[PDB]
């Protein structure tokens, strides 16, 4: 008994099977009788209680797949104290799950599957544009450890707490966390609208103007053999400010990007989110954007 | 050929890890970023798939399946990307973005209906489990489960096989065939397809107080020497300050 | 043969007789001390929150040899780290 | 091809490969140089404590 | 009864300009500390055992800019004169009035006097010296000594005559908002020197992670005959889009390091130096061992 | 050295009282400005050492030692390279650049590393004149720091008279001798030495509430377009709005 | 009478032409009459009153043309309320418009003339580089979006405000937004100052330094011919660190920068301060500024 | 000619709008801006008003009149400027900047003068609109404040259609023998005059707690990548987030 370290380390490793049986019914109810059965099968093996501690563990659990240690880590705690200790019944724990499930998803979801995943999808798939060989196993270390780190580390904390903590949350700490998220959200997430949504204009068409350089204005590019001092002039006025051939070719992008650089994209994200204000499914809202790219090369403006 | 003899046979294998991950999506190995790169580090030109796999992530962003919905599951996609690359020897990177980053988007298409169909034959395995469930057999829907994954999984190493069988003229002008209004049309349209989960994310976390942090993000964000784990760690400080000055 | 005799010298001085104003800063020197943290940064507000009370008329009689010792050769700066910055800084 | 010795006011020591001894070059004038030393002697100054930290 | 009178104050003036040159990496600046009070102690108290001790007293760490330390020293003198013939000041605020203005003064006078004091004068001082004039060492000699002179002399005097209207005002408050400001803009101004006064490029001839070849097309062509006018400017134009150079494709650790974050490999260092620091590690150890790295990593050449 | 044996004592005494100088720092005799000059009065030509130390000069702006941190000891490199001037008989002012100030350079590393050494010799001195202090002897404290003051002194004097007896191109020699490995590593890890002071002033300021601010800055730095006067404006700046929030607060 | 609101809306498409009839011993008056005309032809035409309301209403009135609509709704409902009710005399009106005459044209022109005007004329010139078509439409379009609509919410607050609330504005919600604005202002006018003011100090003299380059630090230039690998080589080392002619020519500009970009323009800017706070008229000091420049130019030192 | 013979109509027409807009400073017709692009675009090409008219523009920053201190009037030299522009054709960006801002500068002094001479004359109107006044016409008041309206503006079509008849020889003497130094020295300090509006500015709206703002946006300027709109919107998200938590 007393649920000894290389058993918690083994539940811990085994915890990570939680989802895969989805449910209608029962949602992801297999896993979580898969992760408590070390501890099941120490403290009472092959009897009738083991039965019916099978029955109390097949209800409705639908938790965020991440946070789940602390859940993992009070019922391995309130099963050591019932099976030698007190006398606990199989209604107080359900109602501590029901409890402190629902909240303990809402605070999972917008931390964990819109926060931290986004943003390190997007480090991940930033640096990889250029076809970086890092990014794969740079997401494998970055993302695979931090379940190493959170749900090992939380495991422990709520074991060690056991059930004195599992009320008081949402005291005060839980919202703070809600809200120091959803800031550092919002600031990837405008960020990332300003930089990986490409609403490009340029097109061969939608040219707003024409001019032509004068001579001075441009680079003057000789009739062969460039030698010293035609070399370096011409160098010389690359690198300073000078442009190429006397055509001056400005589209659209560049007078949004002299108004705000990525307009066009924040524009798209506020018509999508108020599309998606109205219960349109994204799928719809996705062809209708494809649909649109499509008749904007089509139009030759994209 | 490649790089050797068994490199067609290990290509087998890692496409059927990649569409049994496809299905799983933990292990992230149907993603671009892998699937290129772990078939193109034996299929000869390691750097290749890297290069590949870094210009499809950028656009493979924002594709995932919500609430009984089939995503364009690029585990079929990455993997007809790169292993058309490897069979068509030309990696100009323009070639990349012109026609197999394209043609990847209508591979994901094509992919999409193709894990839809092997979905609905799960439906008679699922059913013939519940029908095992009641004879006492433990072992029997552990089986089945394994026997749906295998199904599900084959249906991208039977195509790798397919396309590695295939003669290389046959996929060549398959490809010159696609019109290219359509190609460079549905690749601006996968340019635009990110706004629709950002949108997503920003309607679950927006209040009248955060709106101001999503501003200052997006018109701090053309700083072009800001890599985005800067931006990650001025959203993080600028939060920490903000909780800091307003609990006080 | 530092932090075993600055505990000794604290634990004496925090019982004889100590005034309000240095219990906090005697028992925040503990706190910090017992748990494994830096010694400069003790060291530094031990004697920066005593400077006030030293300087005027008061520096209680019974933490005078603490402050003598706080304000030794081995528990001052030096300023190694900012003339490094100031000095160095630029240098390579 | 030039590799970088030290650093100073006015101009770096760097060493020639070409030849084979140290050269110095100088980059900055004294105005320069001396805006240089003031600015990068008041931030080393931020940097650290101002004395209030020692 | 002693009043220190103005030709003592004068010659501890005098002497405070030895401040230094006893220079000890033990206790800084502790010799000429009592040379310059020589004097007065002296007057006040000679050949006695209480003589002993107030050398013993003034022989401990002090470490400030030697040109604010006439404040320090005329304070000094004002409680000191008023301990041996009047109060009964114990061997206790001596030390701490000189502790708690030894530091901010020192912090105050490093930026002053040895980095916008003396760059101006000396760049002067060498505006002038391009034509070999004798008037370039003669000005920079004259200005810097009549003001550092002037200041010694006028500081000292203030110091010595106020005396308690400045430990009076160290005893009050004002000074935890301003350490608080000062600690704030510190770690600002010292993240941003980490980013950019440490730079530890990695290119290095060997230690590339990335020597992938390009193709046709690819890359930037050159010709062999005649660069030309025409084909220069599709040159040109290729290099400034963003082409790259000869087809080998080179990417070293830096550029992959850069791509993550600049300035990476300082704060990583930094962090490291501090967890050794922490666990009791003595600088010099890591100085040396910082040293003899990258001596070895410039002979590896993977710097 | 156009005058007899006046000019030999002339150039000791020179680097003697630049030698005092060095720590003393407050007559600047150890400037290059200073030196250089002094030494190009004594021995003939004049201009020539004022350009010399015209031309160090801006070199030894900011070598200014800081906190038990000593700077490049500018004191014998306007000793050395003047006397390496005063040897070789020729000052184009492109034999200078060529050079003399590469030579000053080296020697000024040189001559940091021995006043460190002459600093750490110091201690003991010290502890002698704290030993005398407790026989209630001002005199034996008064001598012993004069005799800290001569040694720091004979730390620059010494090496002029063995440079003014040492052939003008042995010193050349030896300072292009040394192998370009060495001082390419030394660049690369005093580059990175500098890390442990930020370590050290981190470590006596670090707070949990203030470490937002290293992290703002840090990922605010590699914006090129913000000097560093800029980058002070923007901490003192975040400094006073934080604190105004916090007491209105 | 009760001032329906289509003869409100016609007072103030002619209070657009406020100015006109500008004076200088009596300023600003006759605009002020035309602008209330309808109301006076409304309430009481062809009578004793109304040409006393006509000589009584074209007396000394000058303040900011934008900043003038609370003082049209309030005069509209002064003299509305006199016809219709009470009967106050040729003093209330003439105070409660002498009582912001001052504040209201302190408040109105520096917030005009000089803060949004200078950022929306410096966006429309900085996106119409490339002589693109949009920047005229841009500036006229924002312009008169902002003048139209402050105008006619400040006279309809003014109107529904009567003479109790123009006079206690000013709590809780005013100070706040008044605080915010001026956070903003200030904000954006140090943009404006460092971007704006230019003082570039280049000239053919006051080239500070002239140091000369070094064989290896610089671009070294084949005056013979370049084809070949020596046009690759050059540009390695352009692309890499390396400079052009070595000859570096130092100006103090240069200087200047390397201390702080628009250094001369703030000081400038604090220098004027000084000047406007002793009195003096603007007029005095561009006129002053304009020499400046001409004697700057005449050394050849700008 | 030019685009057309009504070309000529629409340059009276446009000079009398900025005629009328001089004063009023309602619609912005005499910004160079707007008066530029209008004359130019008319006037053939199009594109060079455009041009010239973001060139003076930034220079015509600061030029508004506060309390009888007439402004320099750029209703006449954005006019007289872009006239000459398109009577010489040198579009070439080193004429736009050097012989066509200063001349500008020198007809917006020569606009001053005359506008304060038509300002002086039109008391005389107001006081003949007084002393109809007590006749009891309503439209006495009206007529003589639009004889004003006219007046005033027939300040700038009279010079404007007076040089479409001068021949260009005269006008290049002209402008020729105007010496360079004069010219260079009127640009610099048309680029430095907005100082003084700037500083009023200033001086109306500064406390001990905004000046740090004021040195933030500063600092925070040479960032070439942040537009005047962003920065405008990180102002916005900096006051609104202090106010949230000073409110707190
Ligand atoms: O929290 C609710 C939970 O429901 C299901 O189990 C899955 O969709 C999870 O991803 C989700 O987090
Ligand atoms: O700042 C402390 C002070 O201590 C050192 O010993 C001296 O070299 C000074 O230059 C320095 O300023
Ligand atoms: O506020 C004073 C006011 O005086 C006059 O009415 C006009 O010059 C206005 O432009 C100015 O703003």
């Amino acid at each position: 008994v007393t649920l000894d370290k290389k058993i918690r380390r083994s539940v811990m490793w085994r915890s990570m099977f939680l989802q895969g049986s989805w449910n209608y019914e029962r949602m992801q109810n297999g896993g979580w009788a898969y992760s408590l059965i070390p501890a099941l099968k120490k403290l009472y093996p092959s009897g009738e209680e083991a039965k019916e501690a099978l029955k109390r563990h097949l209800e409705f659990f639908n938790t965020h797949p991440y946070v789940a240690a602390p859940i993992i880590g009070v019922t391995l705690a309130l099963e050591e104290e019932r099976a030698n200790g007190a006398d606990i019944d199989d209604a107080a724990i359900q109602g501590v799950k029901v409890g402190m499930m629902g909240p303990l998803a809402g605070i999972g979801d917008p931390v964990f599957w819109f926060t931290v995943r986004p943003i390190v999808g997007a480090i991940a798939a930033s640096l990889a544009t250029g076809g970086s060989i890092i990014a794969p196993l740079f997401f494998f270390i970055v993302w695979n450890a931090i379940r190493i780190a959170f749900l090992w580390y939380t495991q422990e904390f709520g074991y060690k707490s056991g059930s004195a903590i599992t009320k008081d949350l949402g005291g005060g700490l839980l919202q703070t966390v809600t809200k120091g998220a959803s800031i550092l959200g919002m600031f990837v997430l405008g960020v990332l609208i300003q930089r990986w949504v490409t609403i490009n204009f340029n097109g061969p068409n939608a040219v707003v103007s024409k001019i032509p350089l004068q001579k001075g204005a441009y680079v003057e590019f000789p009739k062969g053999s460039v030698s010293g001092t035609q070399l370096h002039d011409i160098l010389g006025q690359v690198g300073n400010k000078l442009s190429l051939d006397p055509t001056k070719v400005t589209y659209l992008q560049d007078n949004l990007n002299q108004l705000i650089p990525g307009l066009a994209g924040l524009l798209i994200t506020l018509l999508c989110m108020w599309l998606l204000k109205k219960k349109v499914s994204p799928i719809v809202i996705i062809f209708g954007l494809f649909v649109v790219g499509i008749l904007g090369r089509w139009a030759q403006i994209m | 050929m490649e790089y050797g003899v068994l490199s067609v046979i290990l290509v087998i294998v890692v496409a059927f890890l990649a569409g049994l991950e496809g299905i799983l999506d933990q292990w992230q190995f149907h993603q671009p970023i892998i699937a290129c790169s772990l078939i193109g580090i034996v299929t000869g030109h390691a750097s290749a798939g890297i290069i590949l796999g870094g210009s499809l992530q950028l656009i493979a962003l924002g594709w995932a399946n919500v609430g009984a919905a089939v995503a364009p599951d690029a585990a079929l996609a990455s993997i007809a990307s790169s292993i058309l690359m490897v069979q068509s020897n030309n990696f100009d990177l323009t070639h990349i973005m012109g026609t197999i980053v394209p043609a990847a988007i209508l591979l994901a298409t094509a992919g999409l209906v193709l894990t839809t169909l092997v979905r609905m034959l799960s439906v008679v395995l699922v059913h013939q489990a519940d029908r095992a469930a009641e004879n006492g057999s433990y072992s029997g829907v552990e089986m089945w489960h394994f026997i749906a994954l295998i199904c599900q999984g084959l249906r991208i190493a039977i195509p790798a096989g397919l396309l590695l069988v295939i003669s290389p003229d046959a996929i060549q002008k398959a490809l010159a065939a696609i019109p290219p209004v359509i190609s460079g049309g549905l690749a601006v349209g996968g340019g635009m397809v990110v706004a629709v989960g950002y949108a997503m994310v920003i309607n679950l976390m927006a209040t009248r107080e955060v709106w101001p942090f999503f501003f200052l993000g997006f018109a701090l964000a053309p700083i072009s020497e800001l890599t985005l784990i800067a931006t990650g760690v001025l959203g993080v400080v600028i939060a920490i300050v903000y909780l800091n000055l307003q609990a006080s | 043969e530092f932090e075993n005799e600055l505990r000794s010298m604290l634990a004496t001085a925090l019982e004889k007789d100590i005034s309000q104003e240095e219990r906090n800063a005697l028992n925040i020197a503990e706190k910090a001390l017992d748990n494994s943290e830096y010694l400069p940064k003790i060291i530094l507000n031990l004697r920066k929150a005593l400077t006030p009370l030293a300087i005027n008329r008061t520096l209680n009689h019974d933490l005078s040899e603490l402050y003598k010792f706080i304000t030794s050769s081995k528990a001052s700066n030096k300023n190694l780290g900012g003339g490094l910055i100031m000095s160095w800084g630029r240098l390579f | 091809k030039l590799t970088f010795i030290q650093s100073t006011a006015a101009g770096d020591l760097y060493y020639n490969t070409n030849t084979h001894k140290y050269v110095y070059q100088q980059t900055q004038n004294a105005f320069g140089a001396a805006a240089n030393t003031i600015v990068n002697g008041w931030m080393g100054g931020a940097a650290g404590g101002f004395g209030l930290h020692h």
